[PDB]
């Protein structure tokens, strides 16, 4: 089975900033899709097959990358973005990386 | 709009069975693949299962085959044929499975592929 | 409907049909052997002569029953209330409710 | 199908001309062999008196059986582009 | 200050007139709707109904013939005069005094509203039967 | 601005056509249900069910304001193909 | 129409569930007067307990009334050649 690692885990940074979230498959070429998670609420997506985000979601979310390295990378930290983000393939998912107020 | 209902937190007792329903209105039924989904407290995501309703032809995860099962019912009438109810009927509880559930579809994107699952519900916790 | 409640309790009285229109109800109060009297005029509004803690039904939303509710009952509400219905959509009765009665302990 | 019609549930006055009829009928079910007893509101403008007792007809039976919106499509105007061919 | 007063033979014969009148004490019969309540016993009470001076004077349709409601504007009184008596108004009887309003549900002006009345005071109530 | 095929003859619709709207809210209250019967084999029929609430009759309203203003502003349009010294007035329909 | 609706006269034994239904009901004949009583039999998998007595009805029937296939055309595949238009 193809197992998931995501780069920071925890994280505690300040606001307005950029942030570049790295996961890493096991073998590569993959769809990647990420995810946007409240706490005690529904996720909903950021961005499937890799590049591309949905409608209705803000533009500083963009994602990146190829082969077996995955970049997520978010421009001015806005208040709204403390929560935990996941990124998946068809049937696992991350550890869980969470950005917190510090 | 696409809107999931689920049912209400149901308490159980062990060895019993829960029947959680999952009720979609608000696109065509028959194109998207439904998936069932758990979070457990402190573990991350497993995934349970997916199920095409066209035929209702299901497949699940390595440690779920033969407690669980999931069925579907269309819309039997011809003025709308968008609403569809998925029922999951789950047998064999343990304290493990204490846990919130979610159905969840695939979105309606340019560039999704299957997977990227877009829609969710708004989960059910079951606690045995 | 003879409901019996004991003292420093709340009671609901209910009486009449379902609602089926915007409703009017009167609720009368009734000394024992001295003659009747008024207590609710309006749906939820209160004349001189009696404070507070008669709570009429609203009566602004539809498919319900008049529920009068006392809170902190005395021994001075040993009466005899009277549902008297005004609707929308029905005609005016002109004959009261039931004879519900509450006795205290 | 004759209609068996009456007032709807209302507090009438002379002056005001009722505007609801409340009318129930024979109707057929999904067997054909089985028949129900069913009852709808109608506007008045819609049910003529055919000649104690009132049975009525629906107005549009002595002209053409007629056809009913199906209520997946809506009614609203979507805006339409006029647009020229090439020539 | 108000207080009322009826009156009645009481003790009658069956099919006969039965006539009752209710006293006044500082206002005046002109200043508001007077209403008739009859009651049998341990029984809901029934209304007879309600009068006035020009002409608002509607009945209820349950008796509807044996009835009459009358003013005496020069006493300042109100009466009810009733027709053929039968065992069903072994009651006690009563006047009242009412006041009235606008509930109102829609548009005004398509006689979307009506009225109530409450009756504010009660009488002393007058047991009249009818034997023999 | 008026428009006319031509004014003098009175067969064909002068139309008018204004610059501020005249903003208009019609309603009805009734509160209906949908019950559906079943004809025979899937053919739906739906029809009004219970009216719960309170009956009324449905109703347009407009403001007297823009109403005035603009009954105004088309009168003085109106006008320039007549003559200034002509009184006009509106009826409602006649027949049909 | 609603069955009125047996087994096929056949040995059964508890194990085996019967596939035949031998059902008799009424049909309209060709004048629209007179009316005939058949019978026929039916796979058990197009047939449903409406609800002794044992009265069926066919599985369609509160979804859509349907077609015939006509004992003209045959269903075997031809085979069909995909071609290319000009261009
Ligand atoms: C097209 O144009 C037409 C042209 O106008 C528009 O037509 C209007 O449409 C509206 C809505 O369709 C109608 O409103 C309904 O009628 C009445 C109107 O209220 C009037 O009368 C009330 C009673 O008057 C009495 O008391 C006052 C003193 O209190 C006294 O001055 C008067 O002479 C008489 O003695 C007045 O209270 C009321 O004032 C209200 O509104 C004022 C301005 O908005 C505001 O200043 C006040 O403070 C007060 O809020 C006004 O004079 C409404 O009362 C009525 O609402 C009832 O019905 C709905 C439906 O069920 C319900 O939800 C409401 O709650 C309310 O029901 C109450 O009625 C009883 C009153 O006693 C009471 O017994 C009920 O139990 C219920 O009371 C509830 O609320 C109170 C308040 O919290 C609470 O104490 C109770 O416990 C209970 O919870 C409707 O809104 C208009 O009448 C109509 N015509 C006019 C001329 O305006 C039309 O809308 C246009 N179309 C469109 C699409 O826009
Ligand atoms: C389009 O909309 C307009 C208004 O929005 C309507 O115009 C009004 O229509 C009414 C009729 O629908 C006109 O008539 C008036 O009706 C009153 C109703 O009373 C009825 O009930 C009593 C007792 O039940 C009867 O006695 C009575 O005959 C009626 O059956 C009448 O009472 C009115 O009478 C007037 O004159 C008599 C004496 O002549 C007086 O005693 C009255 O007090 C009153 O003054 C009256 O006839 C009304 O006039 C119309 N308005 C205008 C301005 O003309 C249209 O009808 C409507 N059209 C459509 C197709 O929808
Ligand atoms: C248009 O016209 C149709 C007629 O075709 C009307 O339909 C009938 O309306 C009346 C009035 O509501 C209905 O009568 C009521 O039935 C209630 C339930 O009865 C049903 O269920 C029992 C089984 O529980 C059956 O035996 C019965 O046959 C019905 O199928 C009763 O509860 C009602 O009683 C009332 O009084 C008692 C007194 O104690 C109260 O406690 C109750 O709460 C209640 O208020 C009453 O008897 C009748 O059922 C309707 N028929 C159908 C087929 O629906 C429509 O009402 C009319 N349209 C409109 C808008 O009014
Ligand atoms: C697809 O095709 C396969 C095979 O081609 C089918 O698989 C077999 O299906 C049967 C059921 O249809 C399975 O069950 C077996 O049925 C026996 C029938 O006995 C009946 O009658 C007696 C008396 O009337 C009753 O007591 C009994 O309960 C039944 O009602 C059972 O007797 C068998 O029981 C077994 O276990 C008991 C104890 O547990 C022993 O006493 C018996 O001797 C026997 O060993 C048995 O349950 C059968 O198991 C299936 N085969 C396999 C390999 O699993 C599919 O059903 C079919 N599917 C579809 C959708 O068509
Ligand atoms: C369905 O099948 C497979 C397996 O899930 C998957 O196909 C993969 O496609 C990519 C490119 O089409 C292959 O990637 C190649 O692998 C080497 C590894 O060293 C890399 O150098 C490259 O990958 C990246 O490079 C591209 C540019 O060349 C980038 O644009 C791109 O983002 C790649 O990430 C090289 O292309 C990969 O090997 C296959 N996988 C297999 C097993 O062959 C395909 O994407 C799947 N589709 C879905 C929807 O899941
Ligand atoms: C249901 O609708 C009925 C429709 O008749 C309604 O009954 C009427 O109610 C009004 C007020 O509740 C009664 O009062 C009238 O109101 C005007 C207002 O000024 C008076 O001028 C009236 O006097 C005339 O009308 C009487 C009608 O018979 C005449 O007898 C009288 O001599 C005058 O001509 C009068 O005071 C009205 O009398 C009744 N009508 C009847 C027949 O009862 C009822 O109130 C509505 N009920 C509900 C619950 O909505
Ligand atoms: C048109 O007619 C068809 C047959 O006449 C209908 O098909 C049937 O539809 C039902 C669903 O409505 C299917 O399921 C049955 O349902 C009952 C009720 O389920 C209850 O029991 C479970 C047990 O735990 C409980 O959890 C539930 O909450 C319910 O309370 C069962 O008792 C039956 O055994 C069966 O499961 C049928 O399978 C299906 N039959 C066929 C032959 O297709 C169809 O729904 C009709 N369509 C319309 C629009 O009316
Ligand atoms: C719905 O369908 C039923 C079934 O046909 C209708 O009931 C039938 O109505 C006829 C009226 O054309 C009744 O005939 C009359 O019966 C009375 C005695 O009740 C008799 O004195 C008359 O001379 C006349 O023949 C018939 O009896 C009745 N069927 C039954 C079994 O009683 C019904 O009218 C339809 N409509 C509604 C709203 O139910
Ligand atoms: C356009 O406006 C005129 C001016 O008011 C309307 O004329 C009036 O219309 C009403 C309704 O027909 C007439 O009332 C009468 O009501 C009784 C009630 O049943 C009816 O039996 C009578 O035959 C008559 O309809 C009213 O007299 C009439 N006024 C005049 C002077 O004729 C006219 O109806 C309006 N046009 C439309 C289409 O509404
Ligand atoms: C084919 O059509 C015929 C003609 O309608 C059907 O026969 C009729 O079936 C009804 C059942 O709905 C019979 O009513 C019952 O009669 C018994 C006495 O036999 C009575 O005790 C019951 O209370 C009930 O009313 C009816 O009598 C019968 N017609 C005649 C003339 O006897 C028949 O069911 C249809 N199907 C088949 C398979 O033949
Ligand atoms: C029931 O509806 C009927 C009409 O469908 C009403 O009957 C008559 O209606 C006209 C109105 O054009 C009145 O002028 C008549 O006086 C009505 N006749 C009677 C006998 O009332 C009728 O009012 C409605 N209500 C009832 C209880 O029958
Ligand atoms: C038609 O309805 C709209 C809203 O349904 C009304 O707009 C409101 O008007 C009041 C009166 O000034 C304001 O207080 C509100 O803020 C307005 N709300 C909105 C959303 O615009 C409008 O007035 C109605 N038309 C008429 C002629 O009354
Ligand atoms: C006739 O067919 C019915 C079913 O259509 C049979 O009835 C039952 O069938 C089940 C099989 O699912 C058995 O388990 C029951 O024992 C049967 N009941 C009875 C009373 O036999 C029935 O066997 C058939 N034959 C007859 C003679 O009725």
């Amino acid at each position: 089975e193809i197992v998931l690692t995501q780069s920071p885990g925890i994280l505690s940074l300040s606001p307005g900033e950029t942030a570049t979230l790295f996961c890493k498959a096991s073998q590569g070429g993959n769809a990647m899709t990420w995810y946007q998670k409240r706490r005690g609420q529904v996720p909903r997506l950021l961005i499937y097959d890799t590049s591309r985000r949905a409608s209705g979601v803000p533009d500083r979310f963009v994602g990146s990358g190829s082969g077996t390295d995955f970049f997520l990378t978010i421009n001015k930290l806005d208040r709204e973005d403390f929560a935990v983000y996941y990124c998946q393939q068809f049937e696992f998912f991350g550890l869980g990386s969470e950005l917190e107020v510090h | 709009q696409v809107q999931l209902v689920q049912s209400g937190a149901v308490i159980k007792t062990p060895g019993s069975s829960v029947k959680i329903s999952c009720r979609a209105s608000g696109y065509n039924f028959r194109d998207y693949s439904i998936h069932w989904v758990r979070l457990i407290p402190d573990k991350g995501f497993e995934w349970i299962g997916w199920i095409k309703p066209l035929w209702g032809a299901v497949s699940y995860a390595r440690q779920l085959q033969g407690r669980v099962s999931m069925t579907r019912q269309l819309s039997q009438d011809p003025d709308d044929p968008d609403w569809g109810v998925a029922y999951m009927e789950f047998s064999g509880l343990t304290p493990a499975d204490t846990a919130e559930y979610f159905c969840v579809r695939r979105g309606s994107c340019d560039y999704c592929g299957d997977f990227p699952w877009q829609y969710w519900g708004q989960g059910t916790v079951v606690v045995v | 409907t003879f409901v019996s409640v004991a003292p420093g309790q709340t009671a609901r009285i209910t009486c009449g049909e379902e609602s089926l229109g915007s409703r009017s109800v009167i609720w009368y109060q009734q000394r024992p052997g001295q003659a009747p009297s008024l207590i609710i005029y309006n749906n939820n509004d209160r004349p001189s002569g009696i404070p507070d803690r008669f709570s009429g039904s609203p009566g602004s939303t539809f498919g319900t029953t008049a529920t009068l509710t006392i809170t902190s009952v005395e021994a001075g509400d040993e009466a005899d209330y009277y549902c008297h219905i005004w609707d929308s959509r029905r005609p005016t009765n002109w004959v009261f409710g039931e004879g519900t009665t509450l006795i205290v302990l | 199908v004759t209609l068996q019609c009456t007032n709807v549930t209302n507090n009438i006055t002379d002056d005001m001309r009722g505007e609801l009829k409340n009318c129930s009928f024979n109707m057929t079910t999904e067997l054909r062999d089985k028949k129900q007893k069913v009852y709808s509101l109608f506007y008045r403008l819609d049910v003529v008196q055919i000649n104690s007792n009132k049975e009525y007809r629906l107005i549009n039976c002595n002209t053409s059986a007629c056809t009913q919106a199906c209520p997946k499509v809506s009614f609203e105007p979507i805006p339409i582009h006029y647009c020229a061919p090439a020539g | 200050q108000v207080h009322l007063q009826e009156s009645g033979p009481g003790l009658v014969k069956p099919s006969e007139t039965l006539s009752l009148t209710c006293n006044v004490s500082g206002t005046l019969v002109r200043d508001n709707y007077w209403s008739w309540i009859r009651q049998p016993l341990g029984k809901q009470p029934e209304w007879i109904g309600y009068v006035h001076d020009s002409g608002d004077t509607n009945y209820n349709p349950s008796l509807k013939s044996r009835v009459h409601l009358s003013l005496d504007k020069s006493k300042n009184l109100v009466s009810l005069r009733l027709t053929g008596v039968t065992a069903a108004d072994s009651a006690i009887y009563y006047c009242a005094t009412t006041k009235h309003g606008r509930r109102i549900y829609g548009v005004v002006a398509f006689k979307e509203w009506f009225t109530y009345f409450y009756m504010d005071v009660w009488g002393k109530g007058t047991s009249v039967t009818v034997s023999s | 601005m008026i428009r006319s095929e031509n004014i003098t003859n009175n067969a064909k619709n002068i139309l008018v056509q204004f610059n501020t709207p005249v903003q208009i809210n019609c309603t009805r209250p009734n509160n209906n249900t949908r019950k559906s019967i079943r004809i025979g084999p899937g053919q739906a029929f739906y029809a009004t069910g219970d009216i719960i609430g309170d009956i009324r009759q449905a109703h347009c309203n407009v403001s007297k304001a823009t109403w005035n203003e603009t009954l105004g502003k088309v009168v003085k349009q109106l006008r320039k193909h007549f003559g200034n010294n002509t009184i006009i007035r509106f009826a409602n329909s006649s027949g049909g």
